[PDB]
DNA sequence: TTATGTAATACGTCTGTAACTTGTTCTTATGTCTGTTATGTAGTTAATATAATTGAAGGATTTTAAGA
DNA sequence: TCTTAAAATCGAAGTTAATATAAACTACATAACAGACATAAGAACAAGTTACAGACGTATTACATAA
């Protein structure tokens, strides 16, 4: 699931809009950043990260884990 | 495309079921189709090639 | 078609406990075919017990 | 003590994104009509000529109907 | 009661892959093929209608400061 693009979390075009605007590609990017680091990005608001997180978490994932040598 | 039914149908009587619009049913369509080509839902289809 | 290992351990599974009709004609009679348990050899020739 | 003024904080909210939807407008694939050529059908020919036809072959036993 | 012609039968697999002779002209109607046009179906762009998001601005309360 690591070498998944962000594409296939299957993103509102609002959030994978975002997502693509800060050149955050993986699924690394995306768990190597915190929540305060997201949401700092320009229209990535409150509940667009909920919504993140529960898309994540669906998949046995989580924000927030250190990845060593990533990638 | 007429899966589990009898004939096929065009934009006109699948407009017919709810509301007859044309476009509406073509993006409506498009954008199943694009969702389906999706990698996450689509390899199941792909081992049919 | 490829013949891959995991084939051959499937087809040892199946042929495991599955039995198989051996016949020989003429068939006079009825012990002119009998059941017989498969091991898979090597080769193109069915092996009978004498 | 109490006005005052800064500061945290929670809630509206104005605006920027995006979804739903229709107009309409242009393009193309298809169904149909029409004209022309090839195909398919049919009728006729008037010295005279007048009982096929081609094979094919070392069978050995039974049972069952016709003929007398 | 005795010939005499017919009728029917005659082991399994296995393999196997065929041939090869012998009217014409004319007249008519029909079917097929090609081309062009109209129509129905879809593709493309643009607009409108609508609610929600995202961060800002505001309002409220509590702490600090001033009298």
């Amino acid at each position: 699931i690591l070498l998944r693009p962000v594409d296939d979390l299957e993103l509102t075009v609002r959030s994978a809009n975002c997502l693509k605007a800060e050149a955050i590609h993986y699924i690394g990017d995306l768990v190597q950043r915190t929540e305060v680091e997201l949401l700092k990005t320009p229209n990535l608001g409150k509940k667009s990260l909920t919504e993140i997180k529960d898309v994540l978490a669906s998949r046995g994932l989580s924000l927030g884990m250190r990845l060593e040598n990533w990638p | 495309f007429g899966i589990d039914m009898n004939t096929d149908h065009t934009l006109e009587e699948v407009g017919k079921q709810f509301d007859v619009t044309r476009e509406r049913i073509r993006q409506i369509e498009a954008k199943a189709l694009r969702k389906l080509r999706h990698p996450s839902r689509s390899e199941v289809l792909r081992s049919f090639l | 078609e490829r013949e891959e290992a995991v084939v051959w351990d499937i087809l040892d599974e199946v042929i495991r406990e599955h039995p198989v009709l051996l016949n020989r004609a003429p068939t006079l009679h009825r012990l002119g075919i009998q059941a017989f348990e498969p091991v898979l050899i090597e080769g193109k020739a069915i092996q009978l017990h004498p």
